[PDB]
């Protein structure tokens, strides 16, 4: 089936930094409707995961302007600008595309 | 009077709503219109009526967009169900006092509903046979888009495959076909860009 | 209640109204030909005993039979290629607690066919039943029976998987009729669960052609 | 404003068949699809399945197809999940989610706060 | 093949025809009422398939349906009183090794009677039979079984004596019909010799309104 | 055309013969006359066709005696069965070179054949009984002179009696009445200027 | 039933007297058809009998005027005017509108 | 010449059916009736039966009913006589005759050389 395989899977980056996470498919994920899905989604520790990027471009409102989403065909990548003390926790891509809805391995976000 | 109805084949996905035209002439003061549907198995079903001096009649999810001055009436169904893919006829009625007058219907237009927009799936391969004939059953894909292929050698007649929607949701395909060496015959599915055999599962 | 009637040229056919209605004044009678739009043939008027036929059509070519009370009948003559399609015996309805006049109840409609029937041979549906494949259930954990049914001229055919009893009917996807030469075929199929496969399942096929004149009857292995 | 609540933790023994609820509010429960997901301690998130509440449509993952069983009660608008042949390892945080039409962006709009299902 | 069929005012009756001619041209009716002379009322081309009504008749009453090949019924609109008969199926017969044009073959003849047959009650034959007559035999040494039968509708009846096996037709003389009230009575005797008191006679009366649609069997004792 | 039969009704003895008569007007130069017989099961036979520019045609024990110039045409019947008796029509016949021509029949005289000219035989009396219904039997009696008296008390309702042929060449009757005192009647005979009670015969 | 009665059964009479035999009936013999039939018969000992008088008045041809029939109602008598060599034999009244046809008694016819 | 003749006698034992036979010739056989009459030795004439020929309709004694059967044979001109349980009282001589048609005047036209059966 389709499985998602995110690079770095640990990123310890200072404040200020700009950071780049990367996550590859199996699989092409342009859907044949004529888009592709790829959502990078936030956990927060202790509290329920947020949506940050939807559509792989596009941001969901209420999320600052730092985080932004870039790549196509099997391979993608959300970039942050700034990091902040807000944006520790973990971070997911997640393909829809394809039923299973297979979930990424997981990058978790530290500070040195 | 004369009634015609532009569209010829329509197809909408489930839960959504479509709208059908009825365009017609007539010379009398005050008429009707009403819409009937024919199932598959040729039964004509009243659905609505709307009186000529009165709104826009709503019955149940069937909804008429009406105007005295139009001269044209559509007929919107809303939240489509599995078994509306029917014939839908158009029918101008004369004033309904007298019980001679008749109903002059359309060409009446084709309804067909499609499962809703779905992620992929992989559809499963087998093949069935009894005797010369062989069966390649493909089952659960949501595209649409299929080519099954049957690889044997001694292809005497061909059938094209027929894919229907399934109570799943997805879509179900079998290809008939004759061939004299049954057992010798492979199944070859390309379905969104990948590649799919029976003895992938055996 | 749906039917078709076969019958050659010059022959006569009978069509039944299936209307179950009660006090009827008028018995209006309408023509659905393929790809056209319908249109009423003629109209009886049960309180004089009279059928007043459309302008433009051959008096002595249509009637209208009323062997019982409350039933009837039309009788075509003459029959020619053009005489095909589909008849429905229709009525206006009077009277309502708030008189809207509402519809106009449609029969059941039976098709008809005119063909040369002088060259034709026995065309009975031949079923030929397909077995679940094995490696289908050994994963899947299920099976895909498959009536098919080959070499019938009438294409009205009714196909529905009944499993042992009446009261159990199946869900069954079926193809559309794929024309073989002068005759036609088709083939359907049900998907039964793991606690399905115990007893047997039975594709009655309703079909006018059929052999001693009633529905046919296809047992499959457990 | 939008919000789905769940109950906040559940403690059964071994071998009982659990149900879990999704209470959703403040928006067209009809209009919006219905995530469940799981979420083993120490690991990344787990697709559950989807029901479509309108047409009671479900799909289930692979893995856990049998063993959840998905449900909606319109009337009340809730979704409920039965949970079968539980186990030493059928112990994780599960979270239902709202999606959308899949033809005009797909998306996670808002998350409940979860249930920690203990065996 | 003599029958009867009774029917109602304003209704619908059908006559069969009874001839097995083929490759006939055209089928002649006959109406033959009481104490007047047989008259045709209309002739069948089946040629053309047109239905020629004699000078002085309503169009729209008659009508010669054609449900198979080689066989015909006439068809009747609004039953009234003067409705009531015989009807015949006739044809004249084409060629022979001398051409005589000899005669013209007749059918068996159906008696149609109209009737109010809205107060119409069961009227089916009600048999009350006797049994012979000790004295009779102790002298004459024969039996005289009667058979009787009252309270029926339609006087076209028939009773015949069959012992026990149809074989067996035994001549037996018969009164005629009288009339009680508004229905109908009969009775029939048939004397039988010493060597047939030792069987079972039938009186196998044939009526149209007869109970179960078939002929009934009243069994005497030895 | 028209064609009139003069009798009404005709009684003759067996093995005699007898000539029913058959008046006609007609306008066209040839045509031709037939006879049909009417069983009492309403069944029409056909008899015997005369060409009308042939002789005097023989059928059977059926002769007809027609003159071109005579416009009457008379039926012999020699040696006279005893299922002869029936009713007699007399048609007239387009020529029958069409297949639309009609025959044109008369109102038809009506035939019955008594047994040949006897001594006279006592006949023998019986009474049966079932029920309240009781039946008198009078049997082997030639002169059809006869009298059957039932003599009882409550008569309820009586039937004219029934006289009939039998296979021995004699006549039987048969007389139906209604008596509450079943076992109480009696039956009396007034034949020949002799009576014949029930009893005698006990 | 019907049966006849001849009175004197016996005749021995001399020739050229005339005589009478006469024969009567329980019952009348006029027929219900308009006759009354009663036949003389004559039988000459060692041949068949042959008839003398039919339907009681008439008379068979070849046979002499002498013998002639009257008589009515039940009883009828049969006459010789001149009584011969060849008249010797026996005579039977015979009755036919009854069916069991009853014979006479017999009249034996002899000489002085 | 009308002529009916008979067989001359016959010797036959007791018990055994006979038959006899009466030869017409002459005339229309079928116009006229065949009367049999039997004679006791040293008594009167004593009826026995009558066929009609046309129609082959017989009337017998009542006190020789079954005992006699009367037959016609039309083709050969023949009028035949079954007697049945011949006894010792069963011996006298038997005679043919011609009738009449019973409207016009009946008798006894013709007689026959009669039989003399005895037992
Ligand atoms: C293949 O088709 C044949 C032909 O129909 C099937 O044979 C039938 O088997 C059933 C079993 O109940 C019998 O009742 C029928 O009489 C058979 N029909 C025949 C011999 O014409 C056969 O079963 C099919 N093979 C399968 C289902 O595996
Ligand atoms: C008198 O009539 C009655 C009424 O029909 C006869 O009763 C019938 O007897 C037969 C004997 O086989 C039964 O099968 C019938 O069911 C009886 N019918 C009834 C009771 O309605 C009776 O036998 C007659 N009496 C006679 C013949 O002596
Ligand atoms: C599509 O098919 C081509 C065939 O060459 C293959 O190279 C490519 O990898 C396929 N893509 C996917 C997503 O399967
Ligand atoms: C029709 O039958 C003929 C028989 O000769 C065969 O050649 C032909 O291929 C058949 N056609 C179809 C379309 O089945
Ligand atoms: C007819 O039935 C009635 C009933 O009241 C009766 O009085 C009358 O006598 C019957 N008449 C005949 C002719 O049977
Ligand atoms: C006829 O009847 C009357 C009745 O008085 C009787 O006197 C007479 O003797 C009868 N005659 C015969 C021949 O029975
Ligand atoms: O039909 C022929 C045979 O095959 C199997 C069943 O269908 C039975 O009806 C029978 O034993
Ligand atoms: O009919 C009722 C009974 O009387 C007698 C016969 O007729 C039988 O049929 C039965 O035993």
């Amino acid at each position: 089936d389709v499985v998602m395989t995110q690079t770095p899977l640990t990123l310890s980056v200072t404040v200020g930094q700009p950071a780049s996470i990367s996550c590859k498919s199996s699989q092409s994920l342009l859907h044949s409707n004529g888009k592709t899905y790829l959502n990078w989604l936030l956990q927060r520790p202790g509290q329920s995961p947020k949506l940050l990027i939807y559509l792989v471009s596009k941001v969901e409102s209420g999320v600052p302007d730092r985080f932004s989403g870039s790549g196509s065909g099997t391979d993608f990548t959300l970039k942050i600008s700034r990091v902040e003390a807000e944006d520790l926790g973990l971070y997911y891509c997640l393909q829809v595309t394809h039923f299973p809805l297979t979930f990424g391995a997981g990058t978790k976000l530290e500070l040195k | 009077q004369k009634v015609t109805q532009a569209q010829s084949s329509v197809s909408m996905p489930v839960r959504k709503a479509v709208t059908l035209n009825c365009l017609y002439e007539t010379s009398w003061w005050s008429y009707y219109i009403f819409w009937y549907k024919q199932l598959p198995s040729k039964e004509m079903i009243f659905l609505i009526r709307q009186g000529s001096d009165e709104q826009n009649a709503k019955s149940g999810r069937y909804s008429v967009n009406f105007k005295k001055a139009a001269k044209s009436v559509a007929l919107t169904i809303s939240a489509l169900q599995l078994e509306d893919s029917a014939k839908y006829f158009c029918a101008l009625g004369d004033p309904g006092g007298l019980n001679t007058d008749k109903l002059i219907f359309g060409k009446g237009t084709r309804v067909t509903v499609e499962p809703r927009s779905q992620p992929h799936t992989k559809p499963s391969v087998f093949v069935m046979k009894n005797g010369t004939n062989v069966a390649c059953l493909v089952k659960e894909f949501y595209p649409k888009d299929i080519r099954i292929n049957l690889v044997s050698s001694k292809k005497i007649t061909e059938f094209d495959p027929a894919i229907v929607i399934s109570p799943s949701g997805k879509y179900n395909a079998v290809k008939l076909g004759k061939y004299e060496d049954s057992n010798s015959v492979t199944c070859s599915v390309q379905h969104d860009n990948k590649t799919v055999h029976s003895t992938d599962f055996e | 209640g749906t039917k078709s009637v076969t019958r050659p040229t010059r022959s006569s056919a009978e069509i039944t109204c299936d209307l179950t209605v009660i006090n009827a004044f008028y018995i209006h009678w309408y023509l659905h030909q393929e790809g056209k739009a319908p249109q009423r043939l003629l109209y009886y008027d049960v309180s004089n005993s009279k059928d007043v036929l459309e302008s433009g059509l051959s008096p002595g070519k249509y009637y209208t039979h009323t062997p019982r009370r409350w039933s009837w009948i039309l009788i075509l003559r003459n029959l020619i290629e053009n005489d095909s399609g589909v008849y429905y015996c229709a009525t206006w309805d009077r009277g309502n607690p708030k008189t809207h006049y509402y519809k106009k109840l449609f029969g059941s409609g039976t098709t008809l066919v005119v063909t040369d029937k002088q060259l034709d041979a026995d065309v009975s549906p031949k079923p030929t039943i397909f077995l679940p494949s094995i490696a289908e259930t050994k994963l899947q954990k299920a099976g895909t029976y498959l009536c098919l049914l080959e070499k019938f001229f009438p294409d009205v055919i009714k196909i529905h998987w009944q499993e042992k009893k009446s009261n159990t009917i199946l869900g069954s996807q079926e193809g559309n009729t794929m024309k073989t030469n002068d005759t036609y075929m088709k083939f359907s199929w049900l998907t039964v669960p793991e606690k399905s496969l115990d007893k047997e399942h039975r594709c009655i096929v309703r079909h006018e052609n059929n052999k001693n004149g009633v529905d046919q009857e296809i047992i499959f292995p457990p | 404003q939008v919000q789905l609540q769940q109950p906040g933790a559940d403690l059964v023994r071994p071998g009982t068949s659990v149900k879990l609820s999704c209470k959703a509010s403040g928006y067209t429960f009809t209009s919006y699809w219905m995530h469940w997901v799981q979420q083993r301690p120490g690991q990344g998130l787990e697709w559950i399945g989807v029901i479509d509440p309108s047409d009671s449509y479900t799909n289930y993952n692979q893995k856990f197809k049998g063993k959840a069983t998905l449900t909606v009660d319109t009337s009340s608008s809730t979704a409920y999940m039965q949970l079968s042949s539980l186990t030493s390892e059928d112990s994780a945080v599960y979270y239902c989610a709202r999606s959308d039409d899949y033809d005009e962006g797909y998306f996670f709009d808002q998350w409940g706060q979860g249930t920690t299902l203990t065996v």
